[PDB]
């Protein structure tokens, strides 16, 4: 609580779907909820309670002076986001007490720059309101959406904002493709093969012929092909799944800074990252001298054709390795009888 | 009660084309707004500006793309940490201090194979991009560094396309084996840093080849007692 009162919610149980791989949950919290901690674990039938997987998490409440909050969600299941389609986004602005609003304002960003902006009109009657958003090619890698409205208080104007992260299909500009005219899996040595390259537009291509065994182990074989997506996604300035502590914090998690009257952002303090032989081992391991331990190793190597000291005469490293070498040769000669 | 909203990225990239959005609410008829960028201590140097005219036709929303030209920066090699963003109109004015960075594009170093043997040749090319993930043709300098850490050979190449094919690297007859490092940077004003590694080992003829196959690649609670 804000009164520092803890209440246990009635535990909820669901199952991850077949298509999405996501178990869906919804918690109706008391109006005065501040921080919500929740533990999620697996109940799977054949796993003992030890071997079940579990992860805890914490959630904080959006802070607003005007009691005005906003929640936006894109309605789907088995989320795809095909390019060129329509994204129907449900906006639930409601729990302001001061709410009768003129308009909603939308901003759309991808790859670390602002690709879209606009405004829609608010119906003063119904609460939740839908927006039809075209998904364009500027959004290809991934994109983040920010929605905000303004409320006039008797004290000051106020901004109310929420953000949503959107993972979209990976679709190139040229969508270049390579094929072999003998598309069968088998091949013979010296077999002539026709190579086919097809792009949707004039483009420069560079190939690689790399033996699959060059990667060695199959598990975790990484190329520039594998690292290019994730190492490229750093162009996005923002981090997290969306949301924020306050309006300015929502904007910063979106990777933005603003200049207005109502709400002063704090970007000044923001620079941040975000997500037998034992006798030998006696002297050998006991001397612990990096130069000496080798002298003990090759001291104990078998030599039939010359004595221990005859081999010791060829040591140029000094007596420090002589005392160890000679001893390690004697032990080797003794223990092999 | 009427208000204005200026939307800009958190940090500025030099030489990047950055989009600034101006959205104004509670205003009648129309007016013009000017959005520019200046130096932090004093506003004398102006690296770019833009003019946007907002009306009921435009729904009182406009966009302007500012750009920081890299050659207008101080010729001294000490960087400029902060930059001012200024919005001036008829009805109001506002200013903001925001940091910048010299990281702009992306340098990806493509090698044909991760491992090499003595007297081989390293076929290497580099892909360089700008903030817009577009070719961004710029002369790139890359250097080689040995497993002992000394800079061995340095080469530079101009960019016709954005696929930059650098000279092959000859491996010595008797080299120093280990993990080798290749660094890539733009020649003059860009701090964009690409990096990649490749390993080199001495070849030996095996008397026979030995393979080791486990039951799984992970050990779960099931096979904790026995692993084939």
């Amino acid at each position: 609580d804000v009164n520092q009162e803890t209440s246990d919610l009635d535990p909820s149980k669901s199952v991850t779907r077949v298509d999405d791989g996501v178990a869906s949950f919804v918690l109706n919290l008391p109006s005065g909820v501040t921080v919500l901690e929740f533990n999620v674990k697996t109940d799977a039938p054949d796993l003992p309670e030890e071997n079940q997987a579990r992860e805890g998490y914490r959630a904080i409440a959006y802070s607003s002076l005007s009691q005005s909050y906003l929640y936006i969600d894109w309605t789907d299941n088995h989320k795809a986001l095909l390019v060129g389609e329509h994204l129907n986004i449900i906006v639930t602005p409601k729990s302001p007490y001061i709410d009768k609003i003129t308009h909603y304002n939308y901003l759309i960003l991808s790859k670390g720059k602002i690709i879209h902006f606009g405004t829609r009109e608010k119906f003063s009657d119904a609460s939740y309101q839908s927006i039809n958003i075209p998904v364009t090619q500027n959004m290809v890698p991934s994109s983040r959406l920010l929605v905000y409205y303004i409320v006039t208080g008797e004290q000051t104007a106020e901004l109310v904002s929420d953000s949503v992260w959107l993972n979209i299909e990976e679709k190139c500009g040229n969508q270049l493709q390579v094929h072999l005219s003998p598309d069968a899996d088998a091949y013979s040595p010296g077999q002539t093969v026709s190579l086919n390259m097809a792009t949707g537009m004039d483009s420069w291509v560079a190939l690689a012929a790399v033996d699959s065994a060059v990667y060695g182990v199959q598990r975790g074989a990484k190329k520039p092909l594998e690292r290019v997506f994730q190492f490229l996604e750093k162009s996005d300035l923002g981090c997290g799944a969306g949301g924020g502590l306050n309006n300015a914090n929502v904007f910063h998690l979106a990777g933005l800074t603003f200049l207005t009257n109502a709400n002063a952002d704090d970007s000044q303090e923001n620079d941040e990252p975000c997500k037998l032989q034992k006798k030998i081992e006696e002297i050998a391991a006991k001397y612990k001298h990096s130069v000496v331990k080798k002298c003990c190793y090759d001291g104990a190597c078998v030599n039939n054709d010359e004595t221990c000291e005859q081999r010791a005469a060829r040591i140029s490293l000094g007596p420090r390795c002589i005392k160890a070498f000679t001893e390690c040769c004697v032990v080797a000669s003794q223990l092999r009888a | 009660e009427q208000t204005y909203v200026i939307s800009a990225p958190k940090i500025f990239r030099v030489g990047a084309s950055e989009n600034i959005v101006i959205q104004v609410y509670g205003y009648t008829e129309a007016f013009d707004a000017t959005i520019s960028i200046k130096s932090y201590p004093d506003k004398k140097f102006s690296y770019s500006s833009g003019h946007v005219h907002l009306s009921s036709e435009n729904k009182f929303q406009n966009s302007a793309i500012l750009t920081i030209q890299p050659k207008q920066l101080p010729g001294g090699q000490n960087p400029v940490s902060y930059v001012y963003l200024e919005v001036v109109s008829k009805h109001f004015s506002k200013s903001k201090r925001m940091p910048i960075t010299y990281d702009n594009g992306f340098l990806f170093i493509h090698t044909d194979k991760p491992v090499y043997t003595p007297d081989q040749s390293v076929k290497v090319r580099v892909y360089s991009l700008n903030d817009d993930l577009k070719p961004a043709k710029r002369e790139t300098v890359l250097t080689f560094i040995d497993p002992e850490g000394s800079e061995v050979d340095m080469v530079e190449e101009i960019d016709h396309i954005g696929i930059i094919s650098f000279p092959d690297f000859k491996i010595p007859s008797n080299p120093r084996y280990g993990m080798w490092t290749i660094k890539a940077k733009y020649k003059e004003d860009f701090s964009t840093t690409g990096t990649a590694y490749f390993e080199v080992k001495e070849y030996v003829l095996p008397h026979f080849s030995v393979s080791i196959e486990p039951e799984y690649n992970f050990i779960g609670y099931k096979n904790f007692k026995n692993f084939e």
